């Protein structure tokens, strides 16, 4: 049966949708508004009252001490939209090549694998979103397989720290050390830590 | 969209290298009479020349367009003081080495990404050649490949005051090079020289064939005996000024000998530390080509 | 307590 | 006197003016004359205005802004020296500008 | 603890939402080893420029810089349905990207007209040289510029899969002139 | 004058710059892939929609 | 044919371009750069580096 309407085009809101993602830079901040307010609305994940991160409980300790604080000051607060911003970035397309919060912290202690750990837990509730950054979250890893364990850094870092994807297949190393900066995301560089070549 | 007859974009009154001196404008050939020299005792002898490595950096991805010429001169001849310059947008050339590409190099100076409307450009196939050579200056101060500035100096001193006698025993005496001079003097050539189209030479010897090549650095060895002279007053130890009665002379202290600081301070130009690897990497680049 | 902010941070000041 | 090349009416003064400048040898402008684009942001920054000052005050006003211009190095080269000043194992993240 | 209800109510929540309105761009991730945006780019042939992703700073907006601290809090100080289900229904979100969908369309309506009128465009201005014989303000030859061709002929007779058009020889070639340009 | 306002156009806003701001006048806009250069490439079907 | 350098002449110009600078180059004004501390003094390594 007929509506009757003039026919929802296909063409034309694609364009209209292209252009407006040159000129209007808003955009993408609207995108977001109608889909994370769909995660809020099918009540899938909420936070709660008290705390209940590190404990196993019995702690407060001595020896614990170090321990303690080093998950302390890596808490994040479950604020309820900040919560909702996670999920709904998962899917949402991006304009802007926003890239993380970087932290500074010689890996000194074995108390530090609370870093790197955090790095790994990231890349799995959002394997997504986890590509885009995935440069700059490996300039602050290069520091735990340095500083923590050397001899495979001295003998990775002698193959390169970039590679280019091209010569319609293969990989090309290039033998020197660079470092990351996310400025050249957009381009022919793959940052080489994430390789899998052996 | 100017083409090339082989003769070449050079044998053309478009654009023309001329130095400006004695009240009137005159040609570089007229100008390198007046430079006499001597001898000091120090023989600078002609080494070899190593060959440059064939990998091409990457022209980073970059929106809107740099002016990739004006770099190339406000490094090399640049008088005003140019501070750090390893860094930058230097390697866009690069774009032009790979065969289909859209990008153009117009006139004047600058590198378009695309074609645009009323913009004169050299020739999209002759340009090709020069960059799969010059784009190579992108890596001037990466570790590792950087060339050396030592020895390519001694090449420069045995061409702007190397006498033909001289030159075919690969042996010469150190001279210390004294002309007549005015005010300014080798500031003045420096603010001259900086504005010739540099980009309107370079091409043609990268294209130029053997019979067009041999008649074509004839009439340019000294184009490049100009750009050759104020490229070396920003590296001698001395420019002291002996004086006539009424004439002055600028005595030049050791053409052709590399120090590493500049004797001019206020009197010439001036090069830094992070110019010193670049000039390395131009005259390295450029000999092999021409000699 | 340490809560979740975005973008960068300010601290100190610099000087011309 | 250029600008009222067509405005006085003086008459011997005018046909003069409107010859020597109507000439093939030199030419008046006013105004706007070019602008120099920016790389990475894409924004008009340094602009050239035909002014109306003279010679020996307009070549003061370019050798100042030339050597701005020619400087470089970026007001993030600042917390490079800022840092020298404190605790040899501490460090900053530059609000990039360029 | 958390798996259970991680993998099974919140896997379902994505399945759907990967396919909206207004979301289309692929940000696949599935192998590291290899994949890139492949973005456009807004561009004229007459001096233009404007791409739809690019390098800046954070905007004044919290959709850059993405804080990687937001992992503890949803593994902790977050009750889940632990799985009373609820279905959101189709009807407030359909209807909410098809107004969004709509303000951008009416939004760039203006800036998309009034500088299409100052391009002309479907046009040439060219001129007309008589061949003696008897003129008549007509015929002879037809000469344009260069900029005018290449700006409305060249990227139309581009779209087409046909070799772009022959140089005039400096030789006389009065057979094939048209045999080439039949191409 | 058709009440659909045009808050920010073309302007972008940096949180560390201010406010700047791009022209508006384009033309034949081919909206065309771009390369890993930055070079306009061109219609090669099957990529491309 | 070139311009001669009117910087050394005599008669007096009264009109010519001067390289300006617009509104969105800035000079000489701060940057909200942070500190994050060397966390432990102990563990810090003056003695090479």
């Amino acid at each position: 049966a007929l509506r009757p309407e003039l026919a929802f085009d296909h063409d034309h809101i694609i364009r209209c949708l292209m252009l407006a993602a040159a000129n209007y830079p808003r955009l993408e901040g609207i995108i977001v508004q109608i889909n994370t307010g769909y995660v809020a609305s099918a009540n899938v994940i909420r936070p709660v009252s008290e705390k209940r991160y590190f404990p196993e409980n019995l702690e407060q300790n001595q020896s614990a001490a170090r321990l303690v604080s080093a998950v302390k000051a890596r808490a994040s607060e479950a604020d309820i939209s900040s919560i909702h911003l996670a999920i709904a970035r998962e899917v949402s397309p991006m304009f802007n090549v926003h890239e993380l919060k970087k932290i500074a912290e010689s890996f000194e202690d074995p108390s530090s694998i609370v870093v790197v750990l955090e790095f790994i837990l990231f890349a799995l509730f959002f394997p997504t979103e986890f590509n885009r950054i995935k440069g700059d979250i490996q300039n602050v890893l290069l520091l735990f397989f340095s500083r923590w364990y050397p001899v495979e850094y001295g003998i990775f870092i002698q193959r390169g720290a970039t590679y280019t994807i091209n010569a319609a297949g293969e990989f090309e190393f290039s033998g020197r050390n660079e470092k990351w900066d996310q400025s050249l995301y957009l381009s022919e560089h793959f940052p080489a830590l994430f390789s899998d070549v052996p | 969209m100017l083409q090339q007859p082989t003769g070449g974009y050079t044998t053309l009154e478009q654009f023309a290298f001329t130095i400006r001196n004695d009240g009137t404008n005159a040609t570089p050939t007229q100008f390198l009479q007046l430079l006499s020299y001597e001898a000091t005792e120090n023989e600078l002898v002609k080494k070899t020349i190593p060959t440059p490595e064939t990998h091409l950096p990457s022209a980073r991805n970059v929106p809107g367009n740099v002016y990739i010429e004006d770099a190339i001169t406000q490094a090399l001849f640049g008088i005003s003081a140019q501070n750090v310059n390893a860094h930058g947008y230097f390697s866009r050339l690069s774009a032009l080495a790979l065969p289909n590409t859209s990008a153009r190099l117009g006139l004047d100076g600058v590198i378009y990404n695309s074609e645009t409307i009323n913009i004169p450009f050299y020739d999209p196939a002759a340009v090709a050649n020069f960059a799969a050579t010059y784009a190579k200056l992108g890596n001037a101060s990466t570790p590792r490949y950087r060339a050396d500035m030592i020895d390519i100096y001694a090449h420069v001193g045995l061409e702007l005051a190397g006498t033909d006698a001289e030159r075919a025993a690969g042996v010469m005496p150190v001279k210390r090079a004294k002309f007549d001079s005015w005010e300014g003097s080798l500031i003045s050539l420096s603010r001259d020289v900086v504005n010739w189209k540099i980009l309107a030479f370079l091409i043609d010897l990268c294209s130029l064939e053997g019979e067009a090549l041999r008649a074509f650095k004839t009439r340019n060895r000294d184009v490049f005996r100009m750009m050759l002279f104020i490229m070396s007053t920003a590296v001698a130890a001395n420019v002291v000024n002996r004086k006539v009665t009424k004439r002055v002379d600028r005595v030049l202290e050791y053409i052709g000998v590399n120090s590493m600081r500049t004797a001019g301070r206020t009197a010439t130009i001036t090069y830094d530390l992070s110019r010193h690897e670049f000039a390395a990497k131009f005259l390295q680049l450029t000999f092999t080509r021409w000699n | 307590t340490k809560v979740i902010f975005n973008g960068l941070d300010v601290n100190t000041e610099v000087q011309p | 006197p250029a600008l009222l090349r067509d405005f006085t009416q003086v008459n011997w003064l005018n046909r003069d003016i409107t010859n020597m400048l109507q000439q093939a040898g030199t030419k008046y402008g006013l105004g706007l004359t070019e602008t120099r684009l920016d790389y990475v942001r894409l924004v008009k920054t340094i602009v050239g205005h035909a002014l109306n000052i003279d010679h020996f005050a307009a070549s003061v006003l370019n050798i100042n802004l030339r050597a701005l211009m020619e400087a470089n190095v970026t007001a993030d080269d600042r917390i490079k020296a800022l840092q020298a000043h404190s605790m040899i194992s501490t460090q900053f993240h530059g609000p990039n500008q360029g | 603890n958390i798996a259970v209800a991680h993998t099974d109510h919140l896997s379902v929540v994505y399945a759907t939402m990967s396919n909206f309105m207004l979301n289309f761009t692929n940000n696949f991730s599935g192998n590291h080893a290899t994949f890139k945006p492949d973005q456009y780019v807004i561009t004229s042939p007459e001096g233009s420029y404007k791409p739809i992703i690019e390098r800046q700073g954070e905007t004044v907006d919290g959709l850059t810089i993405i804080d990687t601290s937001i992992v503890w809090p949803i593994l902790c100080q977050c009750t889940y349905p632990l799985v009373e289900i609820v279905y959101p229904d189709p009807s407030t979100t359909l209807s909410q990207s098809l107004s969004v969908a709509q303000v951008l369309s009416k939004l760039t309506l203006p800036d998309a007209f009034i500088n299409m009128i100052l391009s002309g465009g479907d046009s040439v201005v060219m001129r007309t040289y008589q061949t003696e014989a008897d003129d008549d303000l007509d015929e002879g030859i037809r000469m344009t510029t260069y900029d005018q061709y290449l700006s409305h002929i060249r990227e139309r007779l581009h779209i087409t899969n046909v070799p772009d058009p022959i140089y005039i020889t400096g030789a006389s070639t009065p057979d094939q002139i048209a045999a080439s340009v039949q191409a | 004058i058709t009440d659909v306002d045009s808050t920010d156009y073309g302007k972008l806003t940096l949180r560390f710059l201010g406010t700047l701001t791009r022209s508006l006048k384009m033309q034949n806009a081919q909206i065309r892939r771009i390369r890993p250069d930055g070079t306009v490439l061109r219609y090669d079907d099957q990529i491309d929609i | 044919q070139v311009g001669i350098p009117k910087l050394e002449v005599d008669h007096i110009s009264f009109s010519n371009v001067v390289s300006m600078m617009t509104a969105n180059i800035r000079t000489g004004d701060d940057m909200a750069v942070e500190r994050v501390n060397p966390d432990d003094v102990r563990a810090i390594n003056i003695r090479n580096a």
